[PDB]
């Protein structure tokens, strides 16, 4: 198992670095979305994750747009599951 | 209910809520006009 | 505005040590900013940050400070007018808010001294009472000087408890 | 020049702290109220609490403005 | 020029003869 | 004297040290000025103020020293 | 220097007030209304009425002169730091450093202490050995005193 | 010669004889009894 | 010989904001109102004294219990926020590709007044506050890599605080148990061993098997996190786990015919540190939670309960006595079921001692992937738990003063253990503060006599290795025999349980996971320290705990209470006589020794174990110079203090100008506290009288009337203050260094 899960981390690399680079930039951008302009009052009237998870953050929605993109077919993504009952609170 | 009303109205409660309003209003103030060394004029 | 020099202090806005003091933060952010590829989170946000500090910059510029040998601007609070913007009107604004605090503080203590039980109501506040003697203390000074006039704002000697000396 | 500024300084504040200290001692031993009765030193016994008031008015104006621009620089 | 043995002597019987007054003022002041 | 003729390149000297307790490096390292012994120096400007004064050699200082045991006495 | 003697002002009119609040309080209070029956120095007048600790003029004086020697340390190390630019001909340090109080505590306190401290160490020992020595008594009695 | 020796004599004279002359002096007088 | 079983009041106390709307309804003298302002200070003060409050055990059982229940629900906030932040806030999935090179970091601040230069350039194209908690490197441990399983087990932490408060309140106001519930402490071994313990590491163990152990050896071997299987696919799907290691194709045959060793690829007994993450070996530490569990599970079989096997902990304690101590044990059982306060000074003794073994081990042998070199964590995980060790053992002091002075009875304690001790005080407490003397001069003069002889020029004189040896052979000793240990005395161990006793310097990325710690003249020294620091504390706590009920001085001192400013300035002076006043003292001088250890600590680690090896030698943080600088005080003030100071004070304009700040205001709280230290109170009030006169000048006059601080609590703000001050002040110190030098 180990070799094949090796090989596919060489062959998928810069996707995952790609991965890894948007959720810690929405991690960060998650302290600044009213400075910069993203969930302002309107917008997070409700929770601003929700936001980002429904409707549209620039950094935020990004990460869950990524977050599962090419991932390995027949297991459920390790970044996020398939469902789930929404965020406690948007929070 | 009431005397949870009157728990609240009492000394500490009451300065926690004051001075977290108070905080608020003055971050707020900072971040609309913030940097301000002098009153402009 | 354009301030005359003051105290052996040229204004911020025409201050090369102002103009360096400018440059070298924003060199700063910039060399924070390099490691950062300009996609990600961190680069807007440092990006953003230059922008404050130009902009801080230069509102202090226009602003009509007098900045010292060091580069950082200074303060006149002699009264002059063309720096009463520096102490004298904030200094007015804190004069009045303090008074209003004030005011309010003793409006409140007076009031609730004829209260039955006016310890008890010490800790826990009359909050209708309290909120109506709060805005009422916004004619602050006016009321203070009512009671300076009248002789009531200052108890009299005899009332007050002294120590037997 | 630095070891006699020190020297002298330190010398000065503490022969204050005497004098005030001998003061004291004066209002002690040596105070007597019946002849000193209406004269500028009774008169600092009976207005003593404003003066004590305004020395912490002062006091307190002070330490707070300059800590405060001390911490905010 | 250094001082001479002679005078540090000198000054030191000086001395000397000044602290046998400093027990003379001592005494009577413990009396 | 040596003092007085170059006061800005000698420093002064208040008294010789002989402490038991030094080591080599101790001796070797407090010895200033002039002296071939360990010294102190002087940091309380008796130098500066003698040599104003017009006292210029060790004669008159310690002419001075006699008188005021003297005076003392 | 304004931000300097401001501290300064405040350092003498603390002292002051423990000072004057000693002598006008040493021959009574409402807490010890007959304190001139007790005499200048005495320990207190017991824990009750709430406790009547430092209570004696003596005391007061004992509280100022904590208050007295931090105003001196106050004035000599801004005499003592603006002189040290001046000589080093770099005024620039002290007016730029003084106006915050990490500035005092690196470019003044710990900036100036490097030769000091190294009077001895393991690589021998210089001139200054006496007074990182004198430095350490001063911190030792200091600590004991408390 | 007052140099070389005077030191040598005075500083253990005024720094362990004298000291400890005066502690036991001062030792022998402050619990001498009153009578 | 009592039944064990559930007893409960039904709704023995309706739930009702009445009590809130009324302040200190739990007292007597607060319940009727403010007098003076010192009401306030009280009513905090005595918020917690339950026994103050009611004179029956059940009532203080029952609210013991459910504000136990709300500690653990604020626990569970706790935990929850951390869990959270680290998912929401965090670059812990960055951190989990290159744990290395990319600082931790859950925290990020808003930018609002320039405060966002603290987000500081932690790497993963993330900026924040970096953390020193360890909590990415117990995640790693733990087998998580995504910020989902974090977000999701931070919201069952949330549940569970909700659960833990729920349970107080039916606890305290629907089914409060009745005091024989509590008094069944053999019941309560039985399940805090077996089912606390127990079943706990049993649980755990599980997981590190199931979990942690296959998705640490994937990182292990290089694999992606975001590759890597979820632990639903290894725990349930038994080819995939038996892929990774062979023994699970075997199921649970080999565990229930005892044939265990066929288990031995991942329940080993390896030793020492994983050499590419430098922490403890995941199988050792899987091996080693399945034996605390049955050793925890067997050792919850000792008390009987309900049914005749067991042990009686009543008989086991009167049945130890001897010729020396009268009737031994005899009524001790009766103290700890019939008093919380002994019970709780027990506890925090052990949790203390507990918790500084715990930073001790961890500093010794990283337990989690990528620990050890992060220097950062280790040092605040080491000082950590050192401050709350210490703290912890100072309220052991105090409650142990508190149940003799309050909870003691001399009727039921006439010739035991205990009695004993209070009849030979005096030959403990004047042993001790011999014991204290000498260890102070000894070890002082260590220190000040070099610092004389480096001073008068004479380093042949010193201390130092060089000059005198005072080695410390003994601990020299217990370093070979721990180095020797897997060959002769431990020879199923592939490796020593640290790499600090000696050999094969453990190194992770460059940067030192673990070194051996050498032990010359200067650790000597400061061990003996370390001995003289300690036991002072414990001479300061042991004269309060036995002295708390009389004295020579003052023989009536039971009456007087537990926490009592003084007897008066007779008998030439009596302050700070009351037991509360020895945890006072006792606590500063714990403070003291703290600060001592924990220096040692940085700079032995800095110095002689953490750096980095280049292929040529070790580079170390400070170069070795603790060795020949640290037998003099000046040369801890040059040479650690002065030296390692240059990152804290310079830290400003980069993101430890937080540290820079708080640096400065822990210095500041640190002074403020001898404001109250060295005043007293009768200064204070005579001020307040003036004050009040300025006030009622003006009919400002509050109807509360100000008043001083009590005596005790001017010297409990003194204490706090300077807790806070110096504490802070080293926090801040360690803090900015550590993670600025890396
Ligand atoms: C960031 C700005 C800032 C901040 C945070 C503070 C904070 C503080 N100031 Mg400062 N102050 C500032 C700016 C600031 N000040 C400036 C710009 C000025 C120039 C006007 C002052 C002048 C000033 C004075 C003169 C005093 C303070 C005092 C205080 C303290 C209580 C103030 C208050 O409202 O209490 C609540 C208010 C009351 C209880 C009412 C009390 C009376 C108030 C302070 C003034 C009203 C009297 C009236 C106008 C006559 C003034 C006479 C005066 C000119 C001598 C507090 C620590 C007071 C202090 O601590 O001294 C002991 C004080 O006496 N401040
Ligand atoms: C011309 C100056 C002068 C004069 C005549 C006096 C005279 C007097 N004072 Mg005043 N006083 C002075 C200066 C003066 N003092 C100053 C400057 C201070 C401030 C520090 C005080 C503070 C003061 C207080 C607080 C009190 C007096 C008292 C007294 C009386 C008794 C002194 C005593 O108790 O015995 C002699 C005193 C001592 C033997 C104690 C000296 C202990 C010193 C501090 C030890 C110092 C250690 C040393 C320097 C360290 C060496 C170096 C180290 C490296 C080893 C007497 C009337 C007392 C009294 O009852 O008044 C009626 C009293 O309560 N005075
Ligand atoms: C650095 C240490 C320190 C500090 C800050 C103070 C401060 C003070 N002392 Mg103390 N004192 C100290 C050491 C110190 N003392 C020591 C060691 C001694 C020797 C025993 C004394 C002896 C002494 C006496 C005998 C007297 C004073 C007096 C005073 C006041 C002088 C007036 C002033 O400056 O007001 C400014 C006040 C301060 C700087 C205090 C701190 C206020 C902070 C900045 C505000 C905090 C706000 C912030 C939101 C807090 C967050 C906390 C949050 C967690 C709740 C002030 C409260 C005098 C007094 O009462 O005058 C009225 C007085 O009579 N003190
Ligand atoms: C130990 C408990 C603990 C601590 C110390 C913190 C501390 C913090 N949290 Mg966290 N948090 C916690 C528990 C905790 N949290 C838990 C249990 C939850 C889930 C209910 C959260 C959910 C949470 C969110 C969603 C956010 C924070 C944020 C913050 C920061 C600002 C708080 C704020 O909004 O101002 C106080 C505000 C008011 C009182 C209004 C601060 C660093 C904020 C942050 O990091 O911003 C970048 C943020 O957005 N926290
Ligand atoms: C298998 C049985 C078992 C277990 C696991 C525990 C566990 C615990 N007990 Mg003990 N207890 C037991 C049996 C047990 N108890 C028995 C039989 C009695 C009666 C003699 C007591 C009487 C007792 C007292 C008097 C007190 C405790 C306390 C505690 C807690 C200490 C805090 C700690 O270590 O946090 C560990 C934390 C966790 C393990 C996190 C999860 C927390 C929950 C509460 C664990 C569930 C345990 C529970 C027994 C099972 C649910 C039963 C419920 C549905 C009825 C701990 C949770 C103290 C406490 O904190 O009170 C709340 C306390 O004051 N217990
Ligand atoms: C508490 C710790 C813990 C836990 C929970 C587990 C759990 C597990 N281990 Mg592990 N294990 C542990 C510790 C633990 N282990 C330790 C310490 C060791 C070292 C000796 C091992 C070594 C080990 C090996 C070597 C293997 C396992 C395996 C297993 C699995 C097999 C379970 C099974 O079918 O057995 C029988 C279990 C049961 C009969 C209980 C099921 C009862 C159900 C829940 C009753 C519910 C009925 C309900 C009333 C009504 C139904 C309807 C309702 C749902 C609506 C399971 C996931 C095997 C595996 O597949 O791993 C991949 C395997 O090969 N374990
Ligand atoms: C398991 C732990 C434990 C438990 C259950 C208790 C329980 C109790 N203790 Mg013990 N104690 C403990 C640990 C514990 N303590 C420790 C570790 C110490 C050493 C410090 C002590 C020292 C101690 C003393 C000396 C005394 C008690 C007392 C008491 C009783 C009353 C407490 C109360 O109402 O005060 C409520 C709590 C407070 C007033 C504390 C306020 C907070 C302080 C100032 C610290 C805050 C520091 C903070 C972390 C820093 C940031 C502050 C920030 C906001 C700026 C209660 C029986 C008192 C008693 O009468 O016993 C019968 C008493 O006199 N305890
Ligand atoms: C640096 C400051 C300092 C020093 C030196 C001491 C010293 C001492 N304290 Mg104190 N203490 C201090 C600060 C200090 N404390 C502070 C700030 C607190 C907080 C309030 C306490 C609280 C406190 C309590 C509550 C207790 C102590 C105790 C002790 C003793 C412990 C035994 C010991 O050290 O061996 C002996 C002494 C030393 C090593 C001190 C240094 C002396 C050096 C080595 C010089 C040696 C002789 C030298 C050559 C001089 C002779 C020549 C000379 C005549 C010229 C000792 C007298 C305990 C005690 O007395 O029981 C034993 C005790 O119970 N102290
Ligand atoms: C307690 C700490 C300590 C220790 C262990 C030492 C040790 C020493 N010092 Mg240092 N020193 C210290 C503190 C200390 N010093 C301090 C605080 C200072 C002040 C600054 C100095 C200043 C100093 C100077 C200036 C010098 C030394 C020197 C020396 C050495 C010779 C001293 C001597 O002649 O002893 C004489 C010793 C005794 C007469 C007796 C010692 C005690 C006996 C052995 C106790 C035995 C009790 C026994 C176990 C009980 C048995 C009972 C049984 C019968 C029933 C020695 C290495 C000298 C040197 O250069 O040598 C290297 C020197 O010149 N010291
Ligand atoms: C500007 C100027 C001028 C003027 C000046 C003046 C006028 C000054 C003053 C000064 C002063 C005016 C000062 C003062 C000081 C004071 C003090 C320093 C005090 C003190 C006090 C005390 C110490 C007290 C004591 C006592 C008591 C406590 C009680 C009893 C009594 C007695 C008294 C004993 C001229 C032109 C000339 C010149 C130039 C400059
Ligand atoms: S506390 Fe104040 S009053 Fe009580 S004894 Fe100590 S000093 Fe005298």
């Amino acid at each position: 198992l180990t070799a094949d899960l090796l090989a596919r981390t060489e062959a998928n690399k810069s996707l995952n670095d790609q991965k890894r680079a948007a959720t810690s930039s929405a991690n960060f951008e998650r302290s600044r979305l009213v400075t910069d302009g993203f969930c302002q009052f309107p917008q997070n009237i409700f929770g601003c994750q929700n936001a980002a998870e429904k409707g549209s953050v620039k950094f935020l929605s990004d990460d869950m747009a990524i977050e599962c993109e090419g991932t390995a077919d027949g297991k459920t993504c390790s970044s996020k599951a398939p469902g789930a009952y929404p965020s406690f609170l948007g929070l | 209910m009431k005397n949870f009303q009157i728990y609240l109205s009492t000394a500490p409660v009451l300065a926690a809520v004051w001075f977290t309003v108070l905080a608020g209003i003055l971050i707020e103030l900072n971040r609309f006009f913030p940097d301000a060394l002098s009153f402009p004029l | 505005r354009d301030v005359q020099p003051y105290a052996g202090l040229t204004p911020c806005k025409t201050s090369k040590a102002f103009a360096k003091r400018e440059k070298t933060e924003l060199k700063a952010l910039e060399k924070r900013l390099k490691k950062y590829d300009p996609e990600s989170a961190p680069a807007l946000a440092l990006q953003a940050t230059m922008e404050k500090t130009k902009t801080r910059f230069a509102n202090y510029g226009e602003s009509g400070l007098l900045c010292g040998k060091d580069g950082l601007p200074h303060l006149i609070v002699d009264g002059n007018l063309e720096h009463l913007g520096e102490f004298a009107i904030p200094g007015l604004g804190f004069l009045y808010v303090a008074g209003w605090i004030g005011y309010a503080g003793r409006s409140y203590i007076q009031e609730n001294k004829t209260a039955s039980k006016p310890t008890e109501g010490e800790i826990i506040i009359d909050v209708p009472k309290a909120l109506g003697l709060m805005f009422q203390a916004g004619a602050w000074p006016l009321l203070a000087g009512l009671e300076l006039k009248n002789g009531t704002l200052t108890a009299p000697e005899s009332e007050i408890t002294v120590s037997p000396r | 020049q630095a070891a006699l500024y020190s020297h002298h300084q330190y010398i000065a504040g503490f022969i204050m702290c005497g004098a005030f200290a001998h003061g004291a001692i004066f209002f002690i031993r040596d105070y007597d109220p019946e002849a000193n009765k209406g004269n500028v030193l009774a008169r600092m016994l009976e207005h003593k609490e404003a003066i004590i008031s305004h020395l912490s008015w002062v006091s307190l104006f002070l330490g707070f403005h300059t800590l405060g621009l001390y911490v905010h620089n | 020029m250094p001082l001479s043995d002679t005078q540090v002597f000198t000054a030191l019987f000086v001395a000397l003869i000044t602290g046998i007054l400093s027990l003379r003022l001592g005494t009577q002041l413990y009396k | 004297e040596k003092w007085g003729e170059d006061p800005l390149h000698v420093r002064p000297i208040a008294h010789t040290i002989w402490d038991p307790h030094f080591g080599q490096p101790a001796v070797e390292a407090f010895t200033r000025g002039g002296a071939s012994a360990p010294v102190n120096i002087a940091y309380s400007g008796v130098y500066q103020w003698w040599y104003t004064i017009g006292m210029r050699t060790n004669v008159d200082l310690y002419n001075g020293s006699l008188f005021l045991l003297f005076v003392a006495g | 220097d304004f931000l300097v003697h401001h501290a300064i002002a405040l350092g003498l009119h603390t002292t002051t007030l423990i000072l004057v609040k000693g002598a006008l309080d040493a021959r009574g209070s409402k807490l010890m209304p007959d304190k001139k029956d007790f005499g200048y120095s005495f320990p207190c007048d017991g824990p009750g009425r709430g406790g009547t600790c430092d209570i004696s003029a003596w005391d007061a004086f004992y509280l100022a002169v904590f208050w007295e020697l931090n105003t001196v340390s106050w004035t000599v190390f801004y005499f003592h730091w603006k002189h040290l630019a001046l000589w080093q001909g770099n005024s620039a340090q002290f007016d730029e450093s003084s106006t915050y109080i990490m500035g005092w505590l690196r470019d003044y306190l710990w900036l100036n202490s490097s030769q000091l401290i190294n009077g001895y160490n393991p690589f021998g020992m210089n001139s200054l050995s006496v007074w990182a020595w004198m430095f350490l008594f001063g911190h030792l009695i200091y600590a004991t005193g408390f | 010669m007052a140099a070389s020796l005077l030191p040598s004599i005075f500083v253990p004279l005024v720094g362990l004889v004298f000291p400890a002359v005066a502690m036991a002096s001062l030792f022998l007088y402050i619990e001498k009894e009153q009578v | 010989i009592k039944t064990v079983k559930i007893v409960v009041d039904r709704d023995p106390v309706p739930t009702s904001f009445e009590k809130w709307a009324k302040p200190g309804h739990f007292s007597r003298t607060l319940a009727k109102g403010p007098a003076t302002t010192t009401w306030v200070w009280d009513l905090h003060a005595d918020a917690h004294d339950f026994d103050s409050h009611t004179t029956d055990l059940e009532d203080i059982s029952r609210k013991v219990f459910s504000a136990h229940f709300g500690q653990l629900g604020v626990i569970f906030i706790w935990l929850s926020g951390m869990y959270f932040h680290g998912a929401r806030f965090s670059n812990y999935e960055a951190w989990l590709s290159d744990p290395t090179h990319i600082k931790p970091s859950a925290q990020v601040v808003w930018p609002i007044v320039g405060q966002e230069i603290l987000n500081g350039d932690v790497g993963g194209g993330f900026q924040g506050v970096q953390i020193t908690s360890g909590f990415f490197q117990l995640w790693r441990g733990s087998g998580i890599t995504s910020e989902l399983q974090l977000y999701s087990t931070a919201i069952g932490a949330l549940i569970c605080a909700g659960l833990m408060f729920f349970a107080g309140w039916w606890h305290y106001h629907k089914a409060a148990p009745k005091l024989e519930w509590f008094q069944n402490v053999e019941s309560m071994m039985n399940h805090h061993l077996a089912g606390l313990l127990g079943l706990g590491s049993l649980a755990w163990a599980g997981h590190q098997i199931h979990i942690a152990l296959p998705v640490n050896t994937l990182l292990d071997a290089g694999v992606d996190p975001k590759e890597i299987p979820l632990p639903h696919e290894f725990m349930l799907n038994r080819a995939l786990m038996a892929e990774l290691y062979p023994s699970f194709a075997k199921g649970l045959t080999p565990f229930f015919t005892f044939n265990w060793t066929e288990y031995s690829d991942f329940l080993t007994f390896r030793g020492g540190l994983n050499p590419v993450t430098g922490g403890l070996w995941l199988t050792d530490m899987a091996h080693h939670h399945l034996a605390i569990a049955v050793l925890f599970l067997v050792a919850g079989h000792q008390y009987r309960t309900n049914w005749g096997i067991g042990h009686s902990m009543k008989e086991i304690l009167e049945a130890h006595k001897g010729p020396f101590t009268g009737e031994g044990h005899k009524g001790l059982y009766e103290i700890l079921t019939t008093s919380w306060h002994a019970q709780l000074a027990i506890n925090l003794a052990l949790m203390g001692s507990l918790s500084i073994i715990v930073s001790h081990h961890m500093y010794s042998m990283p337990p989690y992937p990528y620990l050890a070199t992060d220097y950062g964590t280790q040092l605040s995980l080491f000082t950590h738990h050192m401050w709350i060790g210490g703290f912890c053992i100072c309220g052991a002091a105090a409650h142990a003063a508190i149940f003799m002075v309050r909870d003691y009875d001399p009727a039921t304690n006439y010739n035991n253990v205990l009695d004993r001790v209070l009849r030979h005080r005096d030959a403990i407490i004047s042993h001790l503060n011999w014991v204290c003397i000498f260890l102070g001069f000894h070890s002082f003069g260590l220190y000040i006599h070099n610092d004389t002889m480096s001073a008068l020029g004479r380093p042949q004189d010193m201390f130092s290795d060089t000059a005198i040896q005072l080695q410390p052979i003994f601990a020299q000793f217990v370093q070979h025999t721990h180095a020797l240990a897997p060959e002769l005395t431990a020879p199923t161990a592939a490796g020593s349980t640290s790499a600090s006793w000696g050999g094969d310097i453990v190194a992770v990325g460059g940067k030192i996971a673990m070194m051996p710690i050498s032990l010359g003249t200067s650790d000597f020294m400061v061990h003996h320290i370390h001995a003289f620091t300690i036991h002072v504390t414990v001479l300061i706590l042991l004269k309060g705990v036995l002295f708390a009920r009389s004295s020579r001085l003052i023989p009536d001192k039971a009456n007087l209470g537990f926490r009592f400013p003084c007897d008066g300035p007779g008998r030439g002076g009596t302050c700070q006589v009351s037991a509360w006043d020895h945890v006072f003292l006792g606590l500063f001088w714990m403070y003291n020794s703290i600060s001592i250890v924990i220096f040692h600590f940085s700079w032995k680690m800095q110095s002689d174990v953490w750096g980095s090896v280049t292929g040529n030698g070790v580079s170390h943080i400070t170069g070795g110079n603790f060795a020949q600088s640290a037998n003099t005080i000046n040369g801890w003030l040059r040479d650690f203090l002065w030296a390692q100071s240059s990152q804290v004070i310079q830290s400003y304009g980069s993101a430890l100008s937080a540290y820079g700040l708080i640096f400065l205001g822990a210095h500041f709280i640190w002074a403020f506290s001898l404001m109250f230290l060295f005043s007293g109170r009768g200064y204070w009030q005579e001020l307040i009288e003036s004050i009040v006169w300025a006030h009622n000048k003006l009919k400002v006059a509050p109807a509360i009337q100000p008043r001083a601080l009590s005596i005790t609590q001017g010297r409990a703000v003194g204490v706090a203050h300077y807790l806070l001050g110096g504490i802070a002040t080293t926090w801040s110190f360690f803090l900015a260094r550590i993670i600025a030098v890396g």
